[PDB]
């Protein structure tokens, strides 16, 4: 469950702080912010301010909402 | 082991009278030293 | 200058802590043309008493930490005291004055560059001056230990009392002086003199 | 008591209450990521230009992946 | 026989937890030094004989309420259980039919990794000992601190901070109250001489411990105001313009009362929401006894040599006397 962390861009965190399916998101991210295709197609969900990126598809989508609720419970109260 | 040299250790309401009460004795031991 | 000297002295005696006397001196708002004289009143009133008290140290430390001009005044009065006025004083007066400046050097409100002026030889040392250097390093040892005092002496240079280049006789004289004091800070001069004798 | 310093009252202490302020105070991982990116790109391309059927895109993607693997030892 | 708290060797000193002992009139003073083994063994003996899972050992723990909250013993549960184990072992060693060693009159203070202060109150001196390694920044402090020189390596290794104990402050307040009360119809010079007697007896006992003490300075200012109003209500007029400071502190030969001043100082004032938490610096000064004149009346504490500055000098002059006596025996001359 080894996960890295990168900073959000300043323009991207500003555009996300005004709280602004997947093909529209992928096209907007790839043609606006300069994203990888593998990073743009593989996203679980957006809590506000902070994104969750993927890098066995049954084992991924089997606990989709469980990973996303754990992500929510993590970013609500940090380390 | 350090306490076995001595001679002592763990190894070895209400009544109606006011002058005879518990509080009055606590008082007089508080205020005569 | 009697009534201003009286006013400074009664500021120093109508106080309780050194903090309070520092407040009462700094409320007087004395310009630069009398600050050296105020520091001299503080010195000459610390030396009245029988033993040295910490009051004058706490005072002088707050005075130094208030403004740069008081720190320059204490620089100039330490230089003035050692180069001029040690001929005046009794050994008791030099106990008070030596522990005063030792408590000011040990908490680094006076620099080590303020001890730079002392060069102790046979001809430049008063005997009162030697007893004063003894009391300085006695207070410095009792405040700072031997190790931190070695590290502070090795922070900057003191060519006078520690002649690293020096002469074959002044090193031996400083060795015998600092062993008559009883420091144990001697082994660098020992290595240098054993180099020089061969 | 201005700034919470002074007295409750001047009355009681029998002082003036004149409070004054004191003047004394990994490489493998990277490779994997790259591969993923490549795959994504391929997928995008497929989407853009004639790949409504899955088998084609999947095939091409697979091939790409294989190539990537070959490249990285 | 040994001198007071001296030992014949280091091996006899470390052979027992009770390192130092002294007894006053009826106050004992036991300094212990436990290892990690013996302290937790005694603590688990206590917790097996007096169990408390509700952790109410901090409730009712007598703690020095004069020091700030970082200064006195913090109620760390390991050290509170250790201290109650200590007092339980000491309470077990004497029958109650000989003396009533109760917890109420007992102050236990545990220097450890969590409480860097060793507290006691001997002879009216609230002393807080704090090492040079357990302070973050070594700060030169007031006249009321003591420099504890290690007699091994000749270095100042701890700072003992002094305050006057609250019992002795209340006793001094009661003494000035008795000076007021016995002066029914008494001359003004005898009221001044009683104030001088009790003031000298206060400041030549508690010499430097009054700088770091706030209630004693408060009661000094109030009490010297009481003595001045004892003089002025003998004249049925207490106007400040009518009575300068020159009518009280003028000595008894010039015709004045010869009162000794201890209340024309500035009382150190600090934030009384913060002062009961940390060692606040002296950030403000409340005016002690303001007169309309700018008379800087000298105070007695500046003319009394403080105790550390007496005791270092005492060791010096008695070393000089023992050396002169050894020489005069070597010179065979009577000194």
């Amino acid at each position: 469950i080894s996960v890295a962390a990168e900073p959000m861009d300043s323009k991207m965190i500003q555009d996300l702080s005004r709280n602004t399916n997947p093909r529209k998101l992928s096209k907007i991210l790839r043609t606006e912010y300069g994203w990888d295709s593998l990073a743009s197609r593989n996203v679980w969900s957006f809590y506000n301010g902070n994104v969750l990126i993927n890098d066995s598809p049954e084992l991924l989508s089997k606990y989709k909402e469980q990973i996303i609720q754990g992500f929510y419970w993590a970013v609500k109260e940090g380390p | 082991s350090w306490r076995k040299g001595t001679a002592f250790g763990r190894h070895k309401g209400y009544i109606n009278d006011m002058t005879k009460s518990e509080y009055h004795q606590e008082f007089l031991h508080k205020h005569v030293r | 200058d009697v009534e201003f000297k009286k006013k400074i002295y009664l500021v120093l005696k109508s106080s309780l802590s050194g903090d309070e006397a520092a407040h009462k001196l700094l409320k007087l708002k004395i310009a630069n043309n009398l600050k050296k004289s105020v520091v001299d009143i503080i010195i000459k009133s610390s030396l009245q008493e029988s033993t040295f008290s910490k009051f004058y140290s706490i005072l002088s430390e707050r005075m130094i930490t208030f403004h740069r001009s008081w720190q320059t005044a204490y620089n100039e009065t330490f230089e003035q005291n050692y180069t001029q006025d040690i001929e005046d004083y009794e050994t008791d007066q030099l106990r008070i004055l030596g522990k005063f400046w030792g408590h000011l050097i040990s908490y680094e409100f006076l620099p080590m560059d303020c001890l730079k002026i002392i060069k102790l030889t046979e001809e430049e040392s008063c005997p009162q001056g030697r007893i004063f250097i003894k009391f300085l390093f006695q207070e410095l040892v009792n405040e700072l230990g031997l190790d931190e005092l070695q590290l502070r002496l090795n922070s900057s240079k003191l060519d006078g009392m520690f002649p690293l280049e020096g002469d074959a006789e002044h090193i031996r004289y400083s060795i015998n002086f600092f062993t008559a004091i009883g420091l144990g800070l001697t082994e660098d001069m020992r290595s240098r003199l054993t180099i020089i004798q061969e | 008591s201005y700034n919470g310093i002074g007295l409750k009252s001047a009355k009681g202490s029998s002082t003036s209450g004149h409070v004054q302020r004191s003047l004394a105070s990994i490489e493998t991982h990277m490779e994997k990521r790259e591969i993923e990116v490549q795959v994504s790109e391929l997928r995008d391309r497929l989407e853009e230009e004639e790949t409504l059927s899955e088998e084609q895109i999947d095939k091409k993607c697979e091939a790409l992946r294989a190539k990537l693997t070959n490249e990285w030892q | 026989p040994n001198e007071f708290m001296q030992f014949k060797s280091k091996e006899v000193e470390k052979a027992h937890p009770i390192r130092l002992y002294t007894r006053y009139l009826d106050r004992i003073y036991m300094l212990f030094h436990f290892e990690e083994d013996e302290g937790e063994e005694l603590t688990d003996e206590y917790l097996a004989e007096n169990p408390d899972p509700n952790f109410e050992n901090s409730i009712g723990y007598n703690n020095r309420k004069c020091w700030p909250k970082d200064s006195r013993m913090r109620l760390i549960r390991q050290d509170v259980n250790l201290g109650r184990a200590v007092f339980w072992e000491i309470q077990s060693r004497v029958p109650t039919s000989l003396t009533s060693i109760k917890w109420e009159n007992a102050f236990v203070s545990v220097y450890s990794k969590n409480n860097p202060n060793l507290l006691f109150s001997m002879c009216g001196f609230e002393v807080r000992i704090l090492p040079r390694q357990r302070m973050e920044e070594v700060v030169s402090n007031d006249e009321g601190v003591w420099d504890l020189v290690d007699e091994r390596t000749k270095q100042r290794t701890a700072k003992a901070y002094l305050k006057v104990s609250e019992e002795e402050i209340k006793k001094f307040d009661s003494r000035i109250r008795g000076i007021l009360m016995a002066s029914g119809s008494t001359t003004f010079t005898k009221v001044a001489a009683k104030w001088n007697t009790s003031l000298i007896s206060l400041f030549t006992y508690f010499r430097e411990a009054i700088v770091a003490t706030e209630p004693l300075l408060d009661i000094l200012v109030k009490g010297e105001t009481r003595i001045q109003n004892r003089v002025k209500l003998g004249l049925n007029s207490k106007m400040p313009t009518r009575f300068p400071p020159a009518v009280f502190y003028t000595p008894k030969e010039l015709g004045g009362l010869g009162m000794i001043s201890a209340s024309h100082i500035l009382i150190p004032a600090s934030d009384l929401s913060w002062s009961k938490q940390t060692d606040t610096g002296i950030t403000h000064f409340r005016a002690g006894m303001t007169h309309e004149d700018e008379k800087l009346i000298p105070t007695i504490f500046r003319y009394i040599t403080t105790w550390e500055n007496e005791f270092l000098d005492s060791q010096r002059v008695w070393a000089e006397y023992a050396t002169k006596r050894q020489e005069a025996i070597q010179q065979n001359r009577r000194l």
